[PDB]
RNA sequence: GAUGGGGAAGCUCCGUUUCAAAGGCCUGAUUUUAUGCAGGCCACCAUCGAAAGGGAAUCCGGUUAAGAUUCCGGAACCUGG
RNA sequence: GCUUGUGACGGCCCGUGAAAAUCCACAGGAAGGAAUAGUUUUCAUGCCAGGUCGUACUGAUAACCGCAGCAGGUCUCCAAG
RNA sequence: UUUACUUAUUCAAUGAAGCGGAGCUGGAAUUCAUUUUCCACGUUCUAGCAUUCAAGGUCCCAUUCGGGGCUGAUCCGGGUU
């Protein structure tokens, strides 16, 4: 108790050689994380075009779940139940004689770019999932584009590595149905008019927004001091 | 030689008191003499400079 | 969440898990027999008539001994080969590009009656 | 023809300067964080000469700020710094000769040598012996500073560039002649090479323009154009008038 | 004079700390034991470049046709372990 | 007295007359320690090893370079009456 | 012709350390209810010293030989300036 005193140092400009802070703010951090910093810096202080800005805008967190919990029910079947099915469906060819209609219809969820730009075309999509974090935009930007004027309700959607997994990859970029048990045309209906008025019914006004633009903190905080100063009167 | 204070004994090569093969004897007098007055200054501004803000 | 504390402004490379080598194969799936033996190292004596002078007098073994040894292997080899001990090795490359070997033992060892064991004398 | 004298310095094979005994790069402490908002006091240890100046050098010690590190500076001396003198550097740091203050923080008519021209560049204009700078006018907002370089030029550069208060030692150094070919010879021996001069109309027409001749003479006017190429700027480059200096300097 | 890079059609040129994630030493922990794992410290920075610069330490006597501060006899010192 | 080393000074400079490896010291208090016993290898003594290449000779009115055994050229140390 | 912004491009500095905004305490202001500020908010007789995740306060642990969290040292924004 007495033998322990109170130092306590003085960290001003002159004593007291600094305390161990966090610098982190002070990293100079490899090339490569800077340009990925600075790609989407420059990316919000441009005027990014109005087809763009369809993106940036997703499903929200509520249906979010929702819609992943329809789509995780018809996941495409894995290689170790195929293997299972064609060594029945050839046992079922030996004596059954059926005509490769030993199983019955595959439920899965479709995707794939050209493969989905084709269903989108002949009117054989009823709900289309799309990734926004496709590095080349091109893939995707007319995805939206061609859902609308053939009709189809679309959902972009965040993340690949989440629709990856739905359909057992690393990246989809794209995820729809096509046909659907009798149990959950319920279930799809309602989720299809949630979309609508998001992403299909709110196209129309998009079409002319443009995004970015937004400035730093350092200079958002300029702006406001300038207009506070000449807001006085 | 430089080379040669490694095999020389540690009495060749620095005096008792503190500082000692370093500086000299009055030089560490000097700093002796010093730091008693400054840090005893010190605690004088100290006490000094809070009796004027302390009449305020 | 709240980042991990970075007290300095500089990032450094992590350091990773570096494994080792065991590929397939050997090399060269016979490893080299010795390529400097005993029995190379020392490749005849000198029998001149100064090198002669020497063996009586300073118990000296004057031997001519490979360019590519040094005076360890001269001290092993001589052991090896003559079971005598060496006290001391003086080499010198000679003006022929050959490389000759003073050996001298020890007082236990008299090399008059090893030179003549050898068979020159 | 032949490439010619001032052309051949550019090689900068035997025309570059002689470093061996030169102290070291004698720059201002760097502008971190303790001097923008506090001061730092540091103690100088000792004066000394350089080769190649005349202008003698501080070796200004300072604390380190971040670690357990005694960082030392080196400094031009200005004439009045001593040994044990004790150096403030800083924005509050008060206005006396060895202290190291911002233009815009001192006031007008101040004497301030080894001044930056942009903040941060840790030395720059007065740097030569009984040379300094004065303040003439601040101006406050889009903050700048009126100062007067001692060519006697006007130059508004950063309020924030800073400079050591008073005047650079050993002025006058060139008042005393030479008096002799060979001391000259010292002079230039830790300068550089640009000692002695044989004249250009004592060549060859090979060797420079002004060779050549039966008579040693220019030949053609010896004021040369701005567009003139790298062989043809020998004698009075860019001359506005020339002759003998009649009149003020009328700037 | 490499390197990271930047030019140059190109043989090659610049450039030596430069717009590099650039490196390694002490002590622990287990004594299935290799060094994974406890830790902290370090920010300089390839290398080559002087038999007259800098630099750990050997002296005398004797000895050969021809070698010796190197052999022999004696007497030392230095570095590393 | 000659030659050479060394010391304390003086004159001189707009000339003020290298760098690193390496070696030591100091400040600081981490840790480790004592009683039937501990600690220091900056004290002394005692043990082992010290690799590679060079080493002969001339060094010049004959061994180097000058077509050569050339009145030329070629850096330096010691210096008796 | 003048003029405005920052992310492109151009220039300079550091081992990218204290940037921007706001907040806790106020020397000097008229508040005409309820606060608006320049900004104040650890160092200047003196050639000493300032380093060990910082001592102190506090909450736990499984006592120990000590260990950890917060604060001491305002928060937010990751824009190195």
């Amino acid at each position: 108790n007495p033998l322990t005193h109170s130092t306590p140092k003085n960290f001003g400009i002159g004593q007291a050689v600094q305390p161990k802070r966090n610098l982190s703010r002070y990293v100079k951090w490899p090339e490569y994380v800077r340009v990925q910093r600075q790609k989407k810096i420059l990316s919000i202080r441009l005027k990014v075009p109005p087809t763009i800005a369809q993106f940036q805008y997703t499903l929200d967190r509520n249906t979010a779940a929702e819609t992943f919990k329809l789509f995780n029910k018809y996941r495409p079947e894995t290689a170790a139940e195929k293997k299972e099915r064609l060594t029945k469906e050839a046992a079922a060819v030996a004596e059954g004689k059926s005509k490769q209609d030993a199983s019955p219809k595959p439920y899965a969820v479709k995707y794939g770019l050209n493969h989905v730009v084709a269903l989108i075309e002949n009117k054989k999509a009823k709900l289309v999932l799309i990734a926004n974090d496709v590095d080349p935009i091109e893939l995707v930007v007319f995805l939206p584009a061609l859902c609308k004027k053939m009709g189809v309700p679309y959902a972009i959607v965040k993340g690949k590595a989440r629709l990856g997994t739905l359909v057992n990859q690393k990246t989809s970029a794209v995820a729809a149905l096509t046909e659907v048990r009798a149990e959950d045309e319920a279930a799809l209906a309602k989720l299809v008019s949630t979309i609508d008025a998001n992403f299909a019914d709110k196209y129309d006004e998009v079409k002319k927004h443009w995004g970015g633009g937004i400035l730093g903190n350092k200079a958002q905080a300029k702006m406001d001091k300038r207009a506070k100063n000449s807001d006085s009167a | 030689r430089p080379r040669q204070y490694a095999t020389v004994s540690k009495t060749h090569k620095t005096v008792s008191r503190a500082y000692g093969g370093s500086r000299c004897a009055n030089c560490v007098k000097e700093r002796i003499i010093r730091a008693f007055l400054i840090e005893e200054q010190k605690i004088v501004k100290k006490v000094v400079k809070e009796q004027t803000e302390a009449a305020k | 969440k709240a980042l991990k504390v970075r007290t300095s402004a500089t990032f450094r490379l992590p350091k990773t898990l570096k494994l080792a080598r065991a590929p397939k194969y050997a090399s060269k799936a016979v490893p080299h027999y010795n390529r400097l033996d005993s029995y190379k190292v020392i490749e005849q004596p000198i029998t001149s008539e100064t090198a002669m002078k020497k063996v009586e007098d300073g118990n000296i073994l004057v031997f001519q001994v490979s360019m590519k040894a040094n005076k360890y292997q001269i001290k092993k080899a001589v052991k090896e080969l003559y079971e005598v001990d060496v006290l001391k090795v003086n080499t010198l490359v000679r003006p022929n590009g050959t490389k000759k070997a003073y050996v001298r033992l020890t007082a236990d060892y008299d090399a008059l009656d090893i030179a003549n064991r050898i068979g020159y004398i | 023809g032949r490439v010619i004298r001032n052309q051949r310095k550019g090689a900068g094979s035997i025309f570059t300067s002689h470093t061996r005994l030169r102290q070291g790069a004698a720059k201002l402490r760097t502008l971190d964080y303790a001097e923008r908002h506090g001061y730092i006091r540091g103690i100088v240890k000792q004066i000394v000469h350089d080769s190649g100046r005349g202008a003698p050098l501080a070796k200004v010690v300072f604390r380190d700020p971040y670690k357990y590190r005694l960082r030392e500076e080196i400094f031009i001396a200005n004439e009045g710094v001593h040994t044990g003198q004790f150096i403030y550097a800083g924005k509050k740091a008060s206005l006396n000769v060895g202290n190291v203050l911002p233009l815009g923080s001192v006031p007008e008519g101040t004497i301030v040598s080894n001044v930056e021209e942009k903040p941060g560049d840790r030395g720059a204009l007065a740097r030569a012996s009984g040379n300094y700078v004065i303040i003439i006018g601040h101006n406050p907002d889009e903050n700048k500073t009126r100062v007067r370089l001692p060519s006697g030029a006007k130059k508004v550069i950063s309020s924030d560039a800073r400079g050591v208060i008073g005047v650079i030692a050993g002025g006058g150094r060139v008042d005393k002649p030479l008096l002799k070919a060979g001391r000259a010879f010292h002079k230039y021996r830790l300068k550089r090479n640009s000692w002695p001069k044989t004249r250009g109309v004592a060549m060859n027409p090979v060797d420079h323009p002004h060779g050549g001749g039966n008579h040693q003479h220019i030949g053609k006017a010896s004021t040369i154009s701005r567009g003139a190429v790298s062989g043809q700027k020998a004698g009075l480059i860019a001359a506005r008038r020339t002759g003998l200096l009649r009149g003020s300097q009328k700037t």
